RNA sequence: UUUAAAUGGUUGUUUAUAAAAAAAUUUACUUAAA
RNA sequence: UAUACCGCCAUCUUCAGCAAACCCUGAUGAAGGCUACAAAGUAAGCGCAAGUACCCACGUAAAGACGUUAGGUCAAGGUGUAGCCC
């Protein structure tokens, strides 16, 4: 099967807990490889918000 | 009736126990009540007839049970 | 209901597997007629049997 | 005359009358719905009402191994021939007129809560036996054309699970009731989530969620409880795997709201390991009927912090009134904690 | 809009053969006529008994074998010559074919006084030219 | 019997070792500093996802901090080679026209696929429509520009996530993140570090089938004798 | 920016499943006798 | 009884749209889905078109979908429902 909810977890949550559930009878070529050597940050899906009233930037200027 | 019925429902104007005078709807086919009679009503009004709030027994005093066909 | 339709089930203090499924396994106690859907007469007849 | 009969099909496209202007917007409502009948079906070539057996048509062509010769069927056997031919008949229309009995969803006319059966399997041999459906609501929506006025179209939503986690919604849209429920049922084995049971059979914690103006408010509760919750719900706990739960839905009772506002709130729930690790703390387990036992249920993977989670003496947490105004004794309700069937 | 002879489209499920596809206007131009006669041309005589004739050998055909033909059929005529050519289905046995065409054959020679020969072609399905 | 001891000894085998392909001889930060890879996009244009990955802003021109694009890319160069010694299909994808001629050579040199042209609505979510029934869809997806023509993510960074599939993908200042598995934050628009990051992924795959070619005859030769 | 131009009786315009089955004929002369 | 229908048609049409099956968007609402230096659409089938008839590739015929007007026709013929049968 496989679930196109792309903004609910990351490709690999979603993929562990289906083919954990049973639902997905073979894991995908590149599981195992995310599973041995997984990025920084899990993918997932996060809405960019405007900075509303002190809310700064932390970049600094290089000086 | 009001929209979107149309029809000739019996109603009669009764003087109640209360001193009241109300119209009550008559159901069923046929009645034969006439003026000086006594009627027992009773609540629940007829949805078509707007500002007739009261129903007559039928089978208690004068008015009878509605004839079999 | 349930107890009614069929006429090989007994409510009988010995057919203790019938009255286990009258009875909540965590819990220990006797379902409600609502429950399973018991006429009245059958819920008694259960209850009796079960204690 | 003879010249002036027409063929079957022709007779009965005039008699049922399927397409004219009584039935183009919704302008005739008959009850009374004429059905085709094959008048073909039972009638055997060469027989006819004289009762002649022509060889090698009606009857075998060789008969002791000699060419059978024109005969015709006595009186008497032809009328067993005939009330035979009438039972037949009769029987034939008995079985169209048996009703098969429907198992009804929540209310008798209502298409909420009946099973739709298992996913269609996918082209490339996929199945999804596993995998239950059960509609939640079917309406119909319209829209405005200008060549046809108002177009009438069935707007379907259907839950999908396999009863282990593993749960999706999708909603179908089509002219036919039948492509809606088709369309919807194989969307959503697409779009699964997967939901985290506390001991297969229950929430791991209490939640409390707004989807746009559809309040939820789920407790978890002991094995037995059952499902007391909207019906709904109750339907897709099911497909779910969650055997006991409270719910209470407040605000608008839509459902697509309430379906997303459902799959929202268990898919965001945190389990008792996920604390652990996230505390660095064992999570110990305190039930009354195991009395003061320490049940841990959750061990941080990694290391294990020293320092006790700081006690604030009066925390400052939101309550809601309900549950405090219950917990005092003072919710009186009609219909609260009605006896009802199991579910 | 017209209406003669056009089988008007549904949801692209309804199998329709070579002849139910095409509309009046291509009778001369894709498809052929059913019946070939003399009777329609400049000159010739007896148009009116070779038309009620061809209308009733396709009823008599349609009813003598019901639920066999696959299409229409093709009448022929040469000279003193009546044939009739049939597409039919290979549901009915075989023995069923031969008794009703030695049947058919027969009884129309008789009715109109010509020989009369009847030729089936069978085919396993209907011929589906496309969904309509 | 065979197939446990042979999926062991090959596919099972590289997922033990750190730097199976030593992909982090490829590079250093000086190679990177030196196409130009630092260089970002101006502060008024800079995505609020990338702030962790900017070093600070020189004169209002955010730079990109390449001491964390080294551990990024070393993170997305050994995941690209380890699906290439898979035999994974590999799927370039950029929009910038510019580099759409170099990328396309790039893919068919190292026997991968190209997309630089104009991404047609359900390439990936309705394939078996428009390829056939039977078409295998990319198990890698490298987006060498994240963003199409109008400056807003390329829609295949949403849709590979809605099928499942990994994504590598050079995301400068202006870009989103947020659904690249494997992003690696540097500049997309200078030659010198788009033609650094075609030879570096060129040659990562071209290593990997190489290996796998050499572990795979290992074993079929001692597997003989 | 820029002439005038009123009217159109009442009620009616949207939901529950689909579809039959059959059966065989049963391989090679002439003849005769009591 | 054309307000039950088949059949044959008028009308917009001196139109170019109708649309199964999918995919995506709108927080998974009724609904919506294009930019070519392209930004989510792919689209069977039907109509247009193309072909064919007439004296040409022109013109004229023919063709002209889905629907609109419960448009016309129970009096071409057939036919559902109801009615008549000294
Ligand atoms: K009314
Ligand atoms: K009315
Ligand atoms: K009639
Ligand atoms: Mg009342
Ligand atoms: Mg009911
Ligand atoms: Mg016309
Ligand atoms: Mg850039
Ligand atoms: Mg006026
Ligand atoms: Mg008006
Ligand atoms: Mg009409
Ligand atoms: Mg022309
Ligand atoms: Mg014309
Ligand atoms: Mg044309
Ligand atoms: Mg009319
Ligand atoms: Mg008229």
């Amino acid at each position: 099967a496989g679930s196109r909810l792309e903004t609910v977890g990351s490709i690999f949550s979603r993929t562990r807990d289906l083919v954990r559930a049973g639902v997905l009878k073979e894991k995908p070529l590149w599981f195992d490889v995310y599973d041995a050597f997984p990025p920084l940050r899990e993918p997932v899906f996060q809405r960019p918000r405007v900075r509303y009233g002190k809310a700064k930037a932390p970049i600094q200027d290089i000086w | 009736p009001k929209k979107p019925n149309s029809a000739n429902r019996k109603c009669c104007r009764v003087r109640l126990s209360t001193g009241r005078e109300a119209v009550c709807f008559i159901p069923g086919e046929g009645h034969t009540l006439q003026e000086h009679q006594i009627v027992l009503v009773e609540g629940g009004r007829t949805q078509d007839l707007p500002g007739v709030k009261l129903t007559v027994v039928r089978g208690k005093y004068d008015c009878g049970h509605v004839q079999k066909k | 209901c349930p107890i009614c339709r069929d006429h090989k089930l007994h409510v009988d203090f010995r057919n203790v597997k019938l009255l286990e499924q009258f009875v909540c396994a965590h819990t220990g106690i006797i379902f409600y007629a609502p429950y399973t859907g018991v006429c009245v007469k059958q819920h008694k007849r259960l209850t009796q049997a079960i204690q | 005359s003879f010249f002036t009969k027409l063929t079957a099909d022709e007779l009965w496209k005039g008699a049922l009358a399927e397409t004219g202007a009584g039935a183009k917007k919704g302008r005739g409502k008959r009850t009374k719905k004429k059905k085709r009948k094959d008048l073909n079906r039972g009638q055997i070539i060469g027989e006819g009402r004289y009762g002649f057996l022509w060889p090698g048509l009606n009857v075998p062509l060789m008969k002791n191994g000699a060419v059978q010769t024109i005969a015709q069927r006595s009186k008497e056997e032809q009328e067993k021939v005939e009330a035979d031919m009438i039972q037949q008949r009769e029987e034939w229309d008995r079985k169209k007129k048996m009703k098969v009995k429907r198992e009804r969803g929540w209310s008798g006319n209502s298409w909420g809560g009946i099973s739709l059966g298992p996913p269609d399997p996918g082209p490339c041999g996929e199945t999804y036996e596993d995998f239950d459906t059960r509609i939640l609501e079917v309406r119909n929506v319209f829209t405005m054309t200008a060549k046809e006025g108002r177009k009438k179209s069935i707007r379907v939503l259907v839950a999908v699970g396999n009863g282990k986690g593993a749960a999706g919604f999708s909603i179908g849209k089509a002219t036919d009731r039948m492509d809606a429920f088709r369309k919807a049922k194989n969307r959503a084995v697409h779009h699964l989530h997967y939901i985290e049971r506390y001991e297969d059979h229950t929430i791991f914690h209490d939640i409390s969620l707004r989807f746009k103006r559809t309040h939820i408010k789920m407790k978890k509760q002991p094995k037995g409880y059952g499902l007391r919750c909207h019906r709904a719900i109750i339907t897709i706990c099911r497909l779910i795997g969650i055997k006991d739960m409270y719910a209470k839905v407040s605000g608008s009772i839509n459902m697509l709201s309430l379906t997303q506002g459902l799959f929202r709130g268990l898919s965001r729930q945190e389990t008792h390991q996920q604390l652990a690790d996230k505390k660095g703390l064992h999570v110990v387990e305190i039930r009354e009927e195991c009395g003061p036992l320490p049940i841990v249920v959750a061990s941080p993977r990694g290391p294990l912090r020293k320092d006790p989670e700081p006690e604030d003496e009066v925390p400052d947490v939101k309550l809601d009134w309900e549950d405090v105004k219950t917990a005092q004794g003072m919710k009186r309700s009609v219909w609260s904690n009605l006896k009802r069937a199991a579910t | 809009k017209n209406r003669a002879a056009r089988v008007r489209v549904s949801k692209g499920d309804k199998p329709v053969t070579y002849e139910e596809a095409h509309a009046p206007h291509y009778i001369a131009h894709r498809k052929g006529w059913l019946s070939l006669h003399t009777g329609n041309l400049d000159g010739e005589d007896h148009a009116a008994e070779r038309t009620v004739e061809d209308v009733f050998l396709r009823k008599f055909m349609w009813g003598t074998f019901p639920g066999c033909l696959a299409d229409q059929l093709v009448l022929k005529r040469r000279g003193n010559q009546l044939e009739i050519c049939a597409v039919v289905l290979r549901q009915l046995s075989p023995h069923k074919y031969y008794f009703l065409v030695g049947y058919s054959e027969t009884l129309l020679s008789y009715f109109y006084k010509c020989p009369v020969r009847l030729h089936l072609q069978t085919v396993p399905s209907k011929v589906v030219y496309k969904y309509l | 019997e065979d197939s446990t001891d042979f999926n062991d000894k090959i596919l099972n085998e590289p997922l033990k070792h750190s730097d199976f392909f030593n992909v982090k001889e490829l590079f250093s930060v000086r190679s990177l500093f030196d196409a130009r890879v630092h260089l970002g996009h101006k502060a008024g244009c800079r995505h609020r996802f990338m702030e962790p990955y900017i070093f600070g802003s020189r004169l209002d021109h955010d730079i990109i901090d390449l001491e964390q694009t080294a551990t990024h890319l070393q993170l997305a160069l050994n995941f690209t080679a380890h699906m290439a010694y898979r035999k994974g299909i590999i799927l370039f994808i950029s929009r910038n026209r510019q580099f759409s001629y170099l990328i396309e050579n790039m893919a068919r040199d190292c026997g991968e696929y190209a997309h630089t042209r104009y991404f047609r609505g359900g390439m990936l979510t309705n394939a078996r429509l428009l390829f056939g029934p039977t078409v295998r869809l990319p198990d890698l997806i490298i987006f060498l520009h994240t963003l199409n023509n109008i400056f807003e993510p390329h829609v295949a960074v949403r849709d590979a996530a809605k099928m499942n599939i990994p994504t590598v993908g050079i995301v400068d200042t202006n870009c989103n993140p947020c659904l690249i598995t494997y992003p690696v934050p540097g500049n997309d628009d200078s030659p010198l570090a788009v033609h650094l990051y075609c030879r570096l992924f060129q040659t990562a795959i071209t290593r990997a089938k190489e290996k796998r070619q050499q572990v795979e005859a290992l074993y079929r030769l001692q597997g003989q004798k």
